[PDB]
């Protein structure tokens, strides 16, 4: 019956678009940590002080400082929940592309979920059209 | 209500202009009305007016100095022996709250009219 | 159920997620051609030109801006193109499963 | 500079591509401004901008 | 009369959809707690590990600051879990509750 | 002259309720100016250590950190009071504007 | 129908970032004192795009009576898209309402 | 009769929302500005040469040398980059946080109409 399949055909679909959303979330969040990486690569300066160069320094957005930039190798990233770690330069490269997959697994969860709830939609409609 | 036979005349003037309800107490024997000619502006500054209140700083930096100032005014009514004061002039959110702070009953926003007939009912004058 | 189901779902997935990735690089392609114009515009190189990279800025001439903004419009623009075919075939194939999906 | 909209020779839709030429008003009005004084005046007579197109300010 | 027969017919439709926002009410949450207590511990907490609040960065030894980011994350993993859940039932009971008490 | 009392009463509803929330946060960053201070402290010596009131943490030995930090706790520690001493005027204001009309019609 | 708030839509866009400028108008007014009350003591950058640039004084000086066309220009020339806009708004209103309802 | 009011009182929700938000987020900016005459206390304060963790990307922060605590942006025109003294900053954010005080304060008679308005409209639907 045309009965039996509408009522798949869209849950499918709609969570079958499910599928490709977190997946391209997935790739999705890859630009926005690499190019961080790219800030510091630049900078990074090994047998040298790390970004040598000219800065203003951001005191705040409204405030800033010349300086003559070059610090001692290290890089003081930010990890989330008032928890600075030290990182010099390469573990901040490291520790930054990390910041790729940890919220690209904040993901497919959902998708995971959203692909076995669509399998709760089809196992309970084709029930619930005989039951009710 | 009554019978014009049982209406009268007594001492003063009668005052039901501005009161057909209770606008000064009920009975108050002996203690007197305050009529105010006053000069009684409650100060934004102690002896200065400054800027009008529209923001919390205002709120409380300025009523710390005005409730003082009725309170400079108001205590000045508290020995002439009220039990009630009629507010003609300087009636104002502060004035009349302080008179019930000042224990003494404050009436609000009253008819010179009156008040001048009030100065021939008790006959006094009024003061500034 | 039938194969429909999967197939023309999953393709016009695959269809609107492959010409995404194509877009953001033709627009920041064209933003990095934005500070190219502003030191053709101010300071022409009669004086240095740092490049912001993070907060600190490297010394150089005019060009080496513009150079890493094409540099990146470069490594931008062809990550378009591939997939600007890779959408191209994708969608050719939701014209076939349209077809597909009606004959039967 | 050339009225392509309003006054401005920038073009009316968003805030991005217009500042780019409104890149484009600024060099043209101060160039012309400068080719005044390049070929050379002391005073310059104006007449009303009305008596003109316009004249950037 | 039909107040709980159209309650029952919309509770398992509904828990079944709000499974996924139970769910992704609990992962948005847990979202956050994997950028941070993975980006501590994996990398040498040896050196000093700082603390960063807002007129300060505090300096800290891994021995404060490992432990905070254990069971802080774990208690509210507790925490999160109960009320989502809760919110369900919840409209459950509250579906057949509204039709009740508005005469 | 019944009706401008209408709005100190909803004027002064935002603001005396607003001042209760706002001595609340100045003993919390007190304390915890303490408590940041603590934490330096609980590091022997650190000049690494960063004390700015901003973005730019800007390198200070623990102890002027912590006199700065200790002074940051006395700051909210001291600001406690105004914002407290806020909510008493204003809940003062929002009955001046009604002590206006409950008095003729009570006496 | 569709036709309504396209054109309202670009109409409230450049109108907000035009009142943006205002507020940068007067800014525009005060670069125009605060760098002329420069004479070179703090470095002086146009912000003018995404590359931040070793700029010099006039360099500071003419582009905001150039940062000063900004608030000439966007202002200008939305109050066409303004109307531009509006009445293609408002023409497309009463003719597809109408027809849908007739 | 209700239903009037069913759509007036869902409608007036609103614009204390829209309004409750716009001056919540009026304070921040003007409150930066603050603070960014108050990052400028601290570093005048320990001196020219320290290292500054300043933002630098998502998750990272760049540690530098400080130099000139003399140094200050000012933000006005546009975007338009104004570098200015220690002091010129704490007045040019004063003017930008009495900039912000009335474009927070123009927001709350707007804010507050709507609720005592939508108030209103509660009552007689109910009553």
């Amino acid at each position: 019956v045309l009965k039996k399949l509408d009522e798949q055909y869209q849950k499918y679909k709609f969570m079958e678009l499910n599928l490709a959303q977190k997946k391209r979330r997935l790739k999705g969040q890859i630009p926005e940590i690499k190019q961080t990486l790219e800030i510091l690569k630049y900078m990074q300066k090994k047998k040298e002080s790390t970004n040598s160069m000219e800065t203003r320094f951001l005191l705040a957005d409204n405030l800033y400082c010349k300086a003559s930039v070059p610090p001692t190798d290290k890089m003081c990233l930010w990890l989330g929940a008032n928890v600075m770690l030290e990182y010099d330069i390469d573990e901040a490269q490291a520790l930054l592309e990390k910041n790729l997959s940890t919220a690209t697994k904040n993901l497919d969860s959902l998708e995971e979920d959203l692909d076995f709830l669509r399998d709760q939609f089809t196992t309970t409609e084709v029930n619930m059209a005989r039951v009710y | 209500g009554g019978i014009i036979e049982d209406s009268c005349v007594l001492r003063g003037v009668m005052i039901n202009k501005d009161v057909t309800h209770p606008r000064m107490r009920r009975y108050i024997k002996n203690p007197r009305i305050v009529l105010l000619d006053s000069s009684l502006e409650y100060k934004k500054g102690e002896s200065q007016t400054d800027i009008e209140i529209t923001r919390e700083e205002d709120f409380t930096r300025i009523l710390q100095m005005e409730e003082e100032y009725i309170q400079q005014l108001c205590e000045d009514i508290i020995q002439l022996k009220p039990d009630v004061v009629i507010t003609e002039k300087g009636i104002s959110d502060l004035a009349q709250h302080y008179l019930m702070r000042a224990n003494i009953t404050a009436i609000r926003r009253v008819r010179k009219t009156d008040n001048n007939r009030i100065a021939r009912a008790c006959g006094a004058r009024i003061v500034s | 159920d039938q194969q429909k189901i999967n197939k023309f779902a999953r393709n016009t997935s695959r269809i609107t997620e492959l010409k995404e990735e194509i877009e953001v690089k033709k627009k920041q392609l064209q933003n990095l051609e934005d500070a190219c114009d502003d030191i053709m515009l101010a300071d022409d190189d009669c004086l240095m030109i740092p490049y912001q990279i993070g907060d600190v800025f490297i010394s150089h001439s005019q060009e080496e801006t513009q150079e890493m903004l094409e540099e990146a419009k470069k490594n931008l623009q062809e990550e378009i193109d591939a997939l600007e075919s890779r959408v191209e075939s994708i969608q050719r194939v939701l014209a076939d499963l349209k077809v597909q999906l009606y004959a039967k | 500079a050339p009225k392509t909209d309003m006054d401005n020779q920038i073009v009316v839709s968003d805030y991005a591509q217009m500042d780019r030429v409104l890149r484009e008003e600024r060099a043209y009005i101060l160039n012309l401004v400068k080719q005044i004084k390049k070929t050379g005046c002391n005073v310059l007579l104006i007449q009303k901008s009305i008596l003109r197109d316009a004249l950037s300010d | 009369s039909a107040e709980q027969v159209i309650a029952g017919f919309n509770r398992l439709r509904q828990e079944q959809r709000g499974l996924a926002s139970k769910a992704a009410e609990l992962e948005m949450e847990l979202n956050e707690h994997s950028l941070v207590i993975d980006t501590l511990k994996e990398v040498d907490e040896t050196r000093k590990c700082y603390r960063m609040v807002g007129g300060v960065l505090v300096e800290r030894t891994v021995k404060e600051v490992l432990p905070a980011l254990e069971n802080n994350k774990e208690q509210i993993q507790k925490i999160i879990e109960t009320l989502t859940q809760q919110l369900q039932a919840k409209g459950k009971e509250l579906n057949e509750f509204r039709e009740k008490h508005n005469i | 002259a019944f009706t401008e009392l209408q709005a100190k009463v909803i004027d002064t509803q935002q603001k005396v309720k607003l001042a209760d929330i706002q001595i609340e946060q100045l003993n919390r960053t007190k304390k915890h100016a303490h408590l940041t201070d603590t934490e330096i402290m609980t590091l022997v010596d650190e000049t690494n250590m960063y004390e700015g009131v901003g973005r730019m943490f800007i390198l200070q030995s623990k102890e002027a950190i912590h006199s700065q930090l200790l002074e940051k706790q006395k700051i909210a520690e001291e600001k406690i009071k105004e914002l407290e001493q806020k909510k008493s005027y204003l809940e003062r204001s929002v009955k001046e504007a009604e002590d206006n009309i409950r008095e003729m019609l009570m006496a | 129908v569709e036709k309504y708030q396209q054109l309202q839509k670009d109409l409230s866009k450049s109108m907000s970032g035009r009142q943006k400028l205002e507020a940068q108008l007067t800014e525009n007014n005060i670069v125009k004192e605060e760098l002329a009350l420069l004479d070179g003591s703090n470095v002086v950058f146009k912000l003018l795009g995404p590359v931040l640039v070793k700029q010099e004084l006039g360099e500071a000086r003419a582009t905001v009576g150039k940062r000063l066309d900004y608030i000439t220009a966007e202002i200008k020339r939305y109050e066409s898209q303004l109307r531009d806009l509006e009445r293609q708004s408002e023409q497309q209103r009463e003719t597809l309402a109408q027809l849908q309802q007739e | 009769n209700l239903p009037q009011l069913e759509m007036l009182k869902n409608q007036l929700d609103q614009e204390v929302e829209f309004l409750s938000t716009s001056i919540a987020q009026l304070k921040v900016v003007q409150t930066k500005y603050v603070e960014a005459k108050d990052c400028l206390n601290v570093l005048n304060k320990s001196n020219e040469g320290k290292e500054l963790l300043v933002p630098l990307t998502s998750s990272m922060y760049v540690p530098g040398k400080l130099h000139d605590v003399e140094h200050v942006l000012i933000d006005v025109g546009t975007g338009y980059y104004v570098e200015k003294t220690a002091e010129d900053a704490k007045d040019f954010f004063k003017r930008k946080i009495d900039f912000l005080t009335k474009q927070m304060e123009k927001i709350q008679p707007a804010l507050q109409e709507k609720h005592a308005m939508k108030q209103a409209v509660m009552e007689m639907m109910s009553q």
